[PDB]
């Protein structure tokens, strides 16, 4: 399903 | 190498500007240069490295999935173009994963002694092997899955010994390892178990937290519950 | 050159896949290769070229504006990094604009005899000179603005002679030339006049159109009205 | 203000 997005500092 | 002539501090500053400008390839290149200076990374610097590469590989993965879907539907003869282009994007994606893995191996993991840094890097190692596993099909595919598993497991063992159950990195590690079990290892029951246990142990530790820590931990807990809702 | 060994048809096919995958740099590279085959482009192929480069330069412009704003606010001493990085993105943006302009000059415009192709390419020429004007500051800046103006004017003169007032390319040309007047040439009254006249002349020709053409034209007319609402 | 987006074929 969803991993952590991890795309914003 | 490529960023060899730029000061470490300037690379970090430019990585932050590149994030603001949504220039994630540049952000990754600056952070690669910063790692290659040879010094350990601070918490903030580790996050910049991770954010940069998650954004680069995330765009590549999304493109790969669009192309793989078109290629599956093709298999009227469309010719070799869809396969060729999927292969090009796949090769690029592999190259970025290999680059991140190489930074971890030369030499971020071996110099990481504190639990927070070591767990952070081992989670990254699991994640980039997981992205390699998503596109793998040949003789080495089981070894790629096993490499992801091994990295995640070592991270989990350290995190359980050294971090509270609400720590955000421990939580995100558990979340991503559960996704690994569900999507990669064909172990949905292991995924569900790990997500439930992680959620419940975090819930029971929230009482110890400040308002701000509570917000950080509950956000990730909600991602665990979102997966459990989808999976059950 | 770079795409010299790939068939024209395969470049066009891959450009369409790259659009679906949101890989706009690849899309632009494929379309550049297609242009460099030396044949004229069809309507659909012109649109692929334009979409590819509008997306590439649009991301660069957005990044440039974020960096230029930070640099304006800087001017505590932050050091040379913000300026240096803005300059890097600016140089890249200029390079893409020069690439598109070079395709137009070698040899798309000179081989474009029909009004639809010629107007399309001259609108593109105006647009990429406008993007060069947005970042220009030196001895040549007036010449860059004049180059944009001249391209747009020739496109306008042809469009008014050869196309109905509802034609979408004629409409988009007028819209972008009005933006040029407002944002680049410091001529807000000329911008407002052109947008109003264009809108009104289109309105009066809608009766001639099919349902589908009506939808296409009214969409662009609404962009003209949106600018007029902001400007008046 | 707004030029035409021009970002979708
Ligand atoms: C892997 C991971 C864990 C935690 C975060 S966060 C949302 O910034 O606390 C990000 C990534
Ligand atoms: C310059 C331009 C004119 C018209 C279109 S459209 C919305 O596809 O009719 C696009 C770009």
């Amino acid at each position: 399903a969803g991993s952590i997005p991890g795309r914003r500092s | 190498g490529a960023m060899g002539s730029m000061e470490r501090a300037s690379l970090i500053q430019k990585a932050k500007l590149a994030e603001q400008a949504e220039r994630y390839e540049d952000m990754a290149a600056f952070m690669k240069g910063a790692v290659e200076k040879g010094e350990e990374l601070s918490c903030e610097e580790r996050n910049l490295l991770s954010v940069a590469y998650k954004n680069v590989v995330g765009g590549q993965r999304a493109a790969w999935r669009v192309l793989s879907s078109i290629e599956q539907k093709s298999n009227e003869e469309k010719g070799p173009e869809v396969r060729e282009y999927r292969e090009k994007v796949e090769t690029e994606l592999q190259g970025v994963c290999d680059t991140v893995l190489g930074l971890l191996d030369s030499h971020l993991i071996k110099e990481a002694g504190d639990a927070e840094s070591r767990v952070f890097y081992l989670k990254m190692k699991g994640d980039y092997y997981r992205y390699l596993a998503e596109v793998a099909t040949g003789d080495d595919k089981k070894r790629i899955i096993d490499s992801a598993r091994s990295a995640y497991q070592e991270a989990m063992d350290i995190s359980k010994k050294e971090m509270p159950p609400t720590n955000p990195i421990r939580l995100g590690l558990a979340l991503n390892f559960s996704v690994f079990h569900y999507e990669i290892a064909n172990s949905p029951e292991e995924a569900i178990s790990l997500a439930k246990t992680t959620f419940d142990e975090a819930m029971a530790d929230l009482h110890t937290l400040s308002e701000d820590s509570y917000k950080d931990s509950t956000l990730i807990m909600q991602l665990l519950r979102d997966n459990l809702t989808l999976w059950t």
